């Protein structure tokens, strides 16, 4: 906190901002975790284990490596990396009357304890998301069947 | 054949000697 | 001059009767480098305090679960009574748990183990420190004593059941056979 | 800045403060030579490190000798 | 041992050391020094010529007392520089 | 550029020793001597060499006989020119001794 | 606050060389501003632990690489033919060609073949599962965990140690030689008696069980009765297989000497012995300094009486125990002769002398780790020697080392400089000479006028080790000596047959291509000792600058007056010698990998033809085997041995651009860079993004820093290439 | 296991030394 005071400046960090934001992405991950099940169980994604070839894909395929790059992971890394790209766009953006990643100067973080609603949806999500995970590692189970 | 949990506990040690390594940065750079 | 302990040995010049059990006892003078290095004796009282209580806690553990029941035996009905093989069978569950509490309960400790807040009192973290409201300087002193004297005899006390249970596989008097 | 010294070896030549292109020498009155003057160096700060006064010193070893030390944008000469 | 807690040994000046060199054996005479070193290496050239000149050595013929009388063949080295410097030294 | 060039055509010049060609593959050698010898010059600078003159020079005053023209180091300038100048006959005669005895021996 | 916190100068200091000696000036510790001694050593104390941290994480990554992707557990079966992992290749620019070209030494991945021997290192030692790597890797992080812990700790207020506790020599002498050296070697010599020897004649054991398993049947019962014999009694028999219990034996101590006929590597049992002597000298050896019991000696008195009589060496050793107590540089100057030295000892001694299974018929491995540690051991003694001048020019007091034997040195060094000279002169003038001789012998048609001398007087050491094809009969060549007869029950009946075998690099006939090529090396040493040592004595002062000493250790020159001062500051003298010490060792390594290239491809022929003229080196060494490095891509497709390739052009480059800095200075960048600068402000647009740091062309120093790092590293780059891959391709 | 190549690499040698270096031009340029 004080010893990183850099981080500190800009809500990097234990800060208010940095938990609202992360309790935001947890409950879009959950979010995102059961929109996929239910399309795993739908037909979106390509079936079949196809893997992914150096002609469509090149390197990145990793076609005679090992590790069995799908079709059905291409597509959902393409759609991570549009959320990612939107990401930086958001932050580094233009702030469209919303909220800032970073502080900014005159901000001062919110006071640690429809707002904190969302803080404690947040730290819900948060912990319903290690659960999974833990849950899934333990079990051996993979974690949309566990949800499931 | 190593296993993923094997891998995993090791990288969390590795995790903590990367933090005990930033700590010593520190303590050196005072 | 000379040692209270070894009375033919000159006493240790770091040691000087301020300390709770100062009997003059270092032959090696580890006390007498520590303090001409610069340092001074409230980390090696806080190890000394440390190692104790927790081999008095470990001493008997050692002998509780065969002189008495192993528990319900739910899952521990599996894993041997013998001290030495228990601690390779404890369950992946059972053992995160206690290796968790134990790491958490001394990440709080390391930060009053190394500040400068010369108030810490050597070994007084503050759980069930309601007892000495009422206990007079003497009553204090003498306490902490039996606390060192209690933390000195388990020390040397695992040594002995441990290599006794490895060497041999059982304690003579008390527990047999495991 | 550099550091300029003077020892008193000095002849009086008056050689290092015309061979100074930053007027960092100068002559200065002195009882021990026989032409009774002495460089010094009052404006250390302009010093450059050049050493044109180390080279246009004639004594056998240089009365007149430059310690390079922290650099600044004078000592540097940078016109930036 | 520290800088100050020293003994002035330096004898540059001088022909002989001072005696303070043999430290434990400063005042043991040179005729000690002498007839020590004398037996010692006799003895323990006797003893490398019975290990590995008059025998052959080998794992199971090697003699701990004459390996241990091996090495009073340069305490006998020692000695001697010891007792030529306790008699010039006077002792 | 350095197979099928250099180490493709050198063979021509390098298996010339005990033929006519024997003399470029000697040129090919000292051309290639001559080109680390200026680098001597061309990376070093006079105060060592100065000082180690000074050593020699006290060598032979030791036996009277340090001579009446001091000897001193190569000036700076001249140190460069000195390495320039073997550092292009070097080269020169390398590229001159591989050409020849390559294209005397295939042409 | 600014960057460099430690020096206020360059904090001040507005152009961009702030950065470059803000970076540079990092670790020089003794220098920095309001820097006292105790926080000097403290902060030298947990850097080291740091450095430890480090090293110990380094071996934890391999471990754990090797465990993880590495083919150990195949490698294990047939360690002759598999070829060991490095580690899985990660990288998105390969192709499917190059895929299927990495993708080798049996798995389905690409990956790098190991050229370190750890596979070999590892196996010897008693690992035989990717599960005891990676316990191994685990058990090193915690290692680490805890040097870096321990660094932390001793900078606290309470926990830094003081000055004297530093500067106590004897008992850190004492504890070093007695524990360090001597205890740690007792550890080593019990991990192979009860693992590793096991292990080797196929017994499992590990934790579990080495309590319980007996590494003898009999037990310490013969070790305490004093019937030491029986441990080497049963000795393993030349039919034994390692790794397996046929032909085994029984014996835990032996010294059997040669070579163990399977593997060509010495006995566990004769190494286990090795380290259980040692230790017991080097155990006692550490009682020999006092240290709070009074028994024992004093360093200061033994160095103040070694003066020999009527003033031989002066005033003797008097004053060397302060200033060696008193100056960090000279210790770290001892400290880096001695492990140079080391460095090159175990270079000499592995190939010679293999100790890991398997070892001597991996060709790339010996070579590469031969390469490796005798760069280093130059390295070390470029240093050890660097050290050695910052201690003159900085540390050396006169008045403490009035007429000493150190202050004798400085008071002789033009003759001891002269006399280098002369040796470097005559050794370079007479060896170029030999060999031009030779060279235009051959040339001409006519090798019969070569002058070839025979190295008789290394043909005799060797006779007298053992060797009996030169005929010498002297010694242990001949079988009735007295060196031959006391020594018939020990190491002999197995040290004869490995020497006299012409399978082994275990003293290698020489011919007069070995006697030119050792001139050579004795040529390359002085004259690398020349420069260092005149550096050395020539640091404090000299004719052409009397005062250099206060000037200091590293300065550009003292200008263009007096002749020109260029490289006077004897820094440039240590960075002279450096291109001197990549001469010597090149020498060393290209004599090595060719006459170990022409022994293992069963031609010494060619070497003991080919050396004695320098086109032989050019073409049958140079030409000849680059073939399979620069053919590892071509316009027809790519192999394996691609990457070697093109770290060689790399290395190629990075000594090529070395020369820019060496030859341009800095005047033309200087004043190239005031062009660019009024390009940058001038022009429009990019102008309105400015500087902080004037931007100004690379110091004198600094230039011939960065000018001698891309030498180096280049040198390095293109013969590990070379010698790796060459290697491979030819076997 | 096979995925950890993925992630790490290029995690530890484009991410973490761009952010380091961007951390280091930052502090260096203080004051
Ligand atoms: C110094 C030792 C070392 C070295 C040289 C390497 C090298 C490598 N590792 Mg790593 N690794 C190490 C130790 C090391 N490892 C250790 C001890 C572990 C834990 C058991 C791992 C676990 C690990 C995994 C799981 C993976 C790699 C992979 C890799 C490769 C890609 C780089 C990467 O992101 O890894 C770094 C990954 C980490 C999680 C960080 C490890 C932290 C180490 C211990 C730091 C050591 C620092 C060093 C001593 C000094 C400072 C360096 C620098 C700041 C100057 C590369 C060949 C990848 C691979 O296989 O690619 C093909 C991969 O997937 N490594
Ligand atoms: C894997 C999912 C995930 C995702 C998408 C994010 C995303 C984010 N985290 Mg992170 N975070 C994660 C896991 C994740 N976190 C976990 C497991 C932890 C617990 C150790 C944290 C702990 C954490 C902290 C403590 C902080 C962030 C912050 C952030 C933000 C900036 C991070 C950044 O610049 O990265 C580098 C590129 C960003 C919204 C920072 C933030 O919100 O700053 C205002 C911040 O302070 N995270
Ligand atoms: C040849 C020329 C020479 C002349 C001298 C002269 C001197 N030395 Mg010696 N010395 C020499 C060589 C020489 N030294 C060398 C080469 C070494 C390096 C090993 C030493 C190391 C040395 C030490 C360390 C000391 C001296 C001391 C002295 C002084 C007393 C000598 C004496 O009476 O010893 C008397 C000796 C004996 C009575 C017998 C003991 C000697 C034997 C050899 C010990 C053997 C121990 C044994 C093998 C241990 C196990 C070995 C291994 C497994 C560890 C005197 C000024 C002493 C002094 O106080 O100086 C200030 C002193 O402390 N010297
Ligand atoms: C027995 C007690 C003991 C031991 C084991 C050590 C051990 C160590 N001390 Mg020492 N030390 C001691 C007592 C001891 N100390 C005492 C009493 C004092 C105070 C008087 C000090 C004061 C002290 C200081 C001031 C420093 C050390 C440091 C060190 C380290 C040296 C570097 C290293 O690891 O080299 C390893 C060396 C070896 C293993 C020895 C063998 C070397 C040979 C040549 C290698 C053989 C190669 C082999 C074949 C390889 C096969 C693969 C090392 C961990 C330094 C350090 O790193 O601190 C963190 C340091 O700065 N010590
Ligand atoms: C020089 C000392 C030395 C060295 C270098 C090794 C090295 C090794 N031992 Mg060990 N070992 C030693 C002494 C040594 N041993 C001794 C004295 C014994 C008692 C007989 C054993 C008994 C033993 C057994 C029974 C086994 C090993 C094994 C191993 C391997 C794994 C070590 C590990 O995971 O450490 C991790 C721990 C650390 C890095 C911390 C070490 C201690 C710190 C530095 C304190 C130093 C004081 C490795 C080859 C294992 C193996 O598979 O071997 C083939 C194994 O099962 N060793
Ligand atoms: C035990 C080993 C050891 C130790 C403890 C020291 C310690 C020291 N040395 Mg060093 N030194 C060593 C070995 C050692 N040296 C060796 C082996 C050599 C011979 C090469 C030298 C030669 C040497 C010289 C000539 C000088 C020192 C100096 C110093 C001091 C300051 C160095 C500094 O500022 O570093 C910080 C340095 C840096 C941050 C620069 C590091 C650049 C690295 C090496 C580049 C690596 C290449 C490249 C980036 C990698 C390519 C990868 C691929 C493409 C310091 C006390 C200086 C001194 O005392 O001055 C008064 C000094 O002038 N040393
Ligand atoms: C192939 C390249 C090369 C050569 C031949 C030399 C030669 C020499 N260097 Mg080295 N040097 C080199 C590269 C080379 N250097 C590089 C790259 C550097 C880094 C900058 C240095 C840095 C350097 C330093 C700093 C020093 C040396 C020294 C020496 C001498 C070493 C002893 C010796 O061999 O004397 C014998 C000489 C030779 C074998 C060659 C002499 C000329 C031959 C025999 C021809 C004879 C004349 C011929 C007939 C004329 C015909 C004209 C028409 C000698 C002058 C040291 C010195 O001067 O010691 C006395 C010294 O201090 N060198
Ligand atoms: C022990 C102790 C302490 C304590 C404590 C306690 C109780 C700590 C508890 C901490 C806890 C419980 C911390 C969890 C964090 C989880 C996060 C941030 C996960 C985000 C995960 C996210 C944002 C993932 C998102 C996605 O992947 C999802 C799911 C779907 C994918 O499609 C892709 C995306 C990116 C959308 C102190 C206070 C520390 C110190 C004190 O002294 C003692
Ligand atoms: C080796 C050997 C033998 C032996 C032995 C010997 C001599 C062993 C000696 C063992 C010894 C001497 C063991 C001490 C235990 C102390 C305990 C349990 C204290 C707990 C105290 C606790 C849990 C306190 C809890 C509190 O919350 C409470 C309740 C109140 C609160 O205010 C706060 C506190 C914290 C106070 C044999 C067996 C004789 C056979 C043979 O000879 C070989
Ligand atoms: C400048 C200086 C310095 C540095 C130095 C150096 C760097 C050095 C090095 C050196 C070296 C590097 C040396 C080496 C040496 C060696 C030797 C001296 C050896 C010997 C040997 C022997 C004696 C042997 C013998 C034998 C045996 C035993 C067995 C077998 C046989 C024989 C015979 C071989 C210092 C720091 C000091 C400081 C001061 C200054
Ligand atoms: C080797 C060398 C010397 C020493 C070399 C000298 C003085 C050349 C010697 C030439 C004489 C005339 C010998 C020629 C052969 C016969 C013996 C005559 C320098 O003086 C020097 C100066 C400045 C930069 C680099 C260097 C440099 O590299
Ligand atoms: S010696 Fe130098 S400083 Fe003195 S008068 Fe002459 S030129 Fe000037
Ligand atoms: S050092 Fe340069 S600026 Fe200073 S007086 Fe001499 S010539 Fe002038």
């Amino acid at each position: 906190a004080a010893d990183y005071p850099w981080l500190a400046k800009y809500g990097f960090g234990p800060t208010v901002k940095a938990e609202r934001w992360n309790g935001r992405h947890a409950m879009f991950g959950w979010l995102a975790i059961l929109g996929t099940g239910v399309a795993k169980s739908h037909g979106w994604l390509p079936s079949g284990d196809v893997a992914l070839t150096y002609n469509e894909w090149g390197g990145l395929a990793q076609q005679g490596f090992n590790t069995y790059i799908t079709n059905e992971r291409a597509i959902i890394m393409i759609a991570h990396v549009h959320a990612l790209a939107v990401s930086a766009a958001a932050a580094f953006g233009p702030q469209v009357l919303g909220d800032s990643l970073t502080l900014l100067d005159g901000e001062k973080d919110e006071d640690p304890y429809t707002p904190a609603a969302e803080m404690a949806n947040g730290r819900m999500a948060m912990m319903g998301i290690i659960a999974v995970v833990l849950t899934s590692a333990i079990s051996g189970k993979d974690i949309l069947e566990v949800v499931d | 054949m190593i296993t993923d949990s094997q891998i995993f506990f090791a990288l969390c040690i590795a995790l903590t000697a990367a933090v005990l390594a930033i700590g010593l940065g520190r303590q050196l750079y005072v | 001059e000379r040692s209270a302990s070894i009375p033919f040995l000159k006493k240790p010049p770091a040691l000087d009767g301020s300390m709770v059990g100062d009997v003059g006892f270092d032959p090696l003078g580890i006390s007498t480098t520590i303090i001409e290095l610069g340092g001074d004796l409230r980390y090696v009282r806080e190890a000394e305090l440390m190692h104790g209580r927790q081999a008095m806690l470990a001493t008997v553990g050692f002998v509780f679960p065969k002189l008495f029941g192993k528990l319900p035996a739910e899952w521990a009905k599996d894993i041997s009574l013998n001290p030495l093989e228990a601690q390779y069978q404890i369950p992946p569950v059972a053992l995160g748990q206690i290796a968790i509490s134990i790491a958490i309960a001394e990440g709080l400790r390391s930060r009053i183990v190394f500040s400068n807040d010369p108030d810490y009192v050597v070994g007084d973290h503050g759980f069930g420190a309601g007892m000495l409201k009422g206990k007079s300087e003497a009553q204090v002193k003498d306490m902490k004593m039996k606390e060192l004297a209690h933390c000195r005899l388990a020390m040397v006390a695992i040594t002995g059941m441990f290599f006794q249970t490895a060497i041999t596989g059982s304690l003579y008097p008390l527990v047999d056979k495991f | 800045s550099h550091s300029v010294r003077v020892y008193d070896t000095c002849i009086g030549c008056t050689q290092c403060v015309r061979a100074c292109p930053c007027d960092v020498l100068e002559m200065v009155p002195w009882d021990g030579c026989k032409a009774g003057q002495i460089a010094s160096a009052p404006r250390a700060e302009d010093c450059i490190g050049c050493k044109r006064c180390e080279t246009a010193c004639p004594t056998d070893f240089l009365s007149v000798r430059v310690y390079l030390g922290s650099e600044t944008t004078r000592s540097l000469g940078l016109t930036y | 041992v520290d800088r100050s807690e020293a003994a002035d040994t330096w004898w540059g000046d001088k022909d002989y050391p001072p005696s303070i060199v043999l430290g434990i054996g400063k005042d043991v005479p040179s005729s000690i020094f002498g007839v020590t070193s004398g037996l010692a290496f006799a003895i323990g050239v006797y003893c490398v010529a019975q290990s590995n000149l008059v025998n052959i050595l080998s794992g199971s013929t090697v003699n701990g007392f004459y390996v241990a009388g091996a090495l009073l063949v340069p305490y006998s080295w020692g000695l001697h520089v010891a007792a030529w410097i306790q008699k010039q030294n006077g002792k | 550029w350095l197979r099928d060039f250099l180490w493709s055509q050198a063979s021509q010049v390098i298996q010339s020793y005990g033929s006519a060609l024997s003399a470029y593959g000697i040129i090919f050698l000292g051309a290639h001597f001559i080109w680390a010898f200026s680098l001597m010059f061309l990376f070093s600078g006079r105060g060592y060499w100065q000082e180690l003159i000074e050593s020699v020079v006290w060598a032979h005053n030791k036996l009277k006989l340090a001579p009446a023209i001091q000897p001193r180091a190569l000036s700076i300038t001249q140190g460069r020119a000195v390495g320039l100048a073997h550092y292009l006959l070097g080269g020169i005669g390398t590229t001159w001794s591989f050409f020849l005895a390559r294209i005397i021996s295939v042409g | 606050t600014k960057f460099p916190k430690f020096s206020q100068a360059l904090a001040q200091d507005p152009a961009t060389r702030r950065i470059w000696y803000g970076i540079a000036t990092a670790h020089d510790l003794e220098s920095h501003d309001g820097m006292t001694e105790e926080n000097l050593y403290q902060k030298i104390f947990a850097s080291h632990f740091g450095h430890l941290a480090i090293i110990f994480l380094w071996t934890s990554g391999n471990l754990f690489h090797v465990a993880w992707q590495g083919n150990f557990q195949q490698w294990v079966l047939n360690p002759l033919k598999v070829k060991p992992i490095a580690h899985a290749i990660w990288d998105p620019h390969f192709g499917q060609s190059a895929i299927k070209a990495f993708t080798r030494g049996g798995v389905s991945y690409p990956v790098n073949i190991a050229t370190s021997g750890v596979y070999h290192w590892w196996y010897t030692v008693g690992m035989r599962t990717n599960e005891d790597l990676y316990f191994g890797a685990l058990g090193l992080l915690v290692l680490s965990t805890t040097l870096l812990f321990a660094g932390w700790l001793h900078l606290q207020p309470k926990f830094r140690p003081g000055i004297a506790w530093f500067k106590n020599n004897e008992s850190r002498l004492n504890h070093h030689l007695s524990g360090l050296f001597g205890v740690s070697s007792l550890a080593w010599s019990g991990h192979l008696i009860h693992v590793a020897i096991p292990e080797s004649r196929g017994q499992h054991i590990r934790w579990n069980n080495f309590t319980s398993t007996l590494p003898h049947p009999e037990g310490l019962t013969p070790f305490f009765t004093g019937n030491w014999g029986l441990y080497a009694e049963n000795p393993d028999t030349a039919q034994h297989i390692f790794g397996t219990s046929e032909g085994a034996g029984t014996a835990i101590l032996t010294f059997l000497g040669g070579f163990h006929p399977q593997t060509q590597s010495m006995w566990l049992t004769d190494i286990a012995h090795h380290h259980l002597a040692i230790a017991v000298v080097f155990i006692f050896a550490g009682h020999m300094y006092r240290t709070n019991w009074g028994i024992g000696h004093s360093m200061k008195e033994i160095l103040d009486a070694h003066v020999p009589p009527k003033g031989r060496l002066g005033a003797g050793h008097r004053g060397l125990f302060e200033t060696i107590t008193d100056s960090l540089h000279m210790q770290l100057g001892l400290a880096l002769a001695s492990l140079g030295v080391a460095t090159s000892l175990v270079a000499q001694h592995m190939y010679a002398l293999p100790s890991y299974a398997f070892m001597a018929k991996d060709y790339v491995t010996q070579a590469a780790l031969y390469t490796h540690h005798q760069y280093i051991a130059g390295f070390l003694m470029v240093g050890a020697f660097a050290h050695g001048a910052i201690f003159f020019v900085r540390d050396y007091d006169p008045e403490v080392n009035k007429d000493n034997v150190l202050a004798r040195m400085l008071q002789h060094k033009e003759a001891i400089i002269s006399h280098l000279s002369w040796v470097s002169l005559f050794l370079g003038f007479h060896t170029l000479g030999l060999y031009i001789h030779n060279d235009v012998c051959v040339a001409f048609g006519t090798p019969e006028k070569q002058i070839l001398f025979e190295p008789v007087f290394a043909q005799f050491i060797q006779a007298a080790s053992g060797k009996a094809l030169y005929g010498f009969d002297v010694l242990l060549s001949s079988s009735t000596s007295a060196a031959s007869v006391a020594s018939s029950k020990i190491w002999l009946p197995g040290w004869m047959e490995a020497i006299n075998s012409g399978k082994n690099s275990l003293f290698l006939t020489i011919g007069p291509g070995d006697f030119l090529v050792h001139h050579a090396i004795a040529l390359g040493l002085h004259t690398t000792t020349l420069i260092l040592v005149k550096g050395a004595l020539d640091a404090r002062g000299s004719k052409l600058m009397p005062d250099k000493k206060d000037f200091g250790y590293s300065f550009p020159c003292d200008g263009p007056g007096r002749g020109g001062t260029c490289d006077i500051s004897a820094w440039d003298a240590f960075y002279l010698a450096m291109f001197w010490m990549l001469n010597t060792i090149s020498w060393v390594t290209f004599y090595w990998h060719w006459k170990h290239l022409t022994v293992w491809g069963g031609n010494a022929a060619a070497f003991n033809e080919s050396s004695t003229y320098i086109m032989g080196w050019l073409r049958d060494y140079l030409w000849l085997n680059s073939s399979p490095l620069i053919n590892g891509y071509n316009a027809f497709g790519m192999n394996a041995q691609a990457v070697w390739a093109w770290m060689f052009l790399f290395g190629h480059l990075i000594w090529a651009t070395g020369f820019m800095f060496l030859i341009s200075w800095r005047g033309y960048w200087q004043e190239l860079i005031e062009t660019l600068v009024w390009a940058h402000e001038r022009t429009p647009i990019a102008n309105l993004v400015k500087w902080r740091d004037k931007p100004v062309a690379l110091s004198i120093v600094q230039a011939r820093l960065v000018g001698l790092a891309h030498f180096t590293v280049g040198f390095i780059f293109t013969f590990a290439p070379f010698v790796i891959a060459s290697t491979t391709g030819k076997f | 296991a096979s995925f950890l190549p993925s992630i790490l690499t290029p995690v530890v040698t484009l991410v973490f030394p761009g952010l380091m270096f961007a951390l280091f031009f930052v502090l260096i340029e203080q004051e």
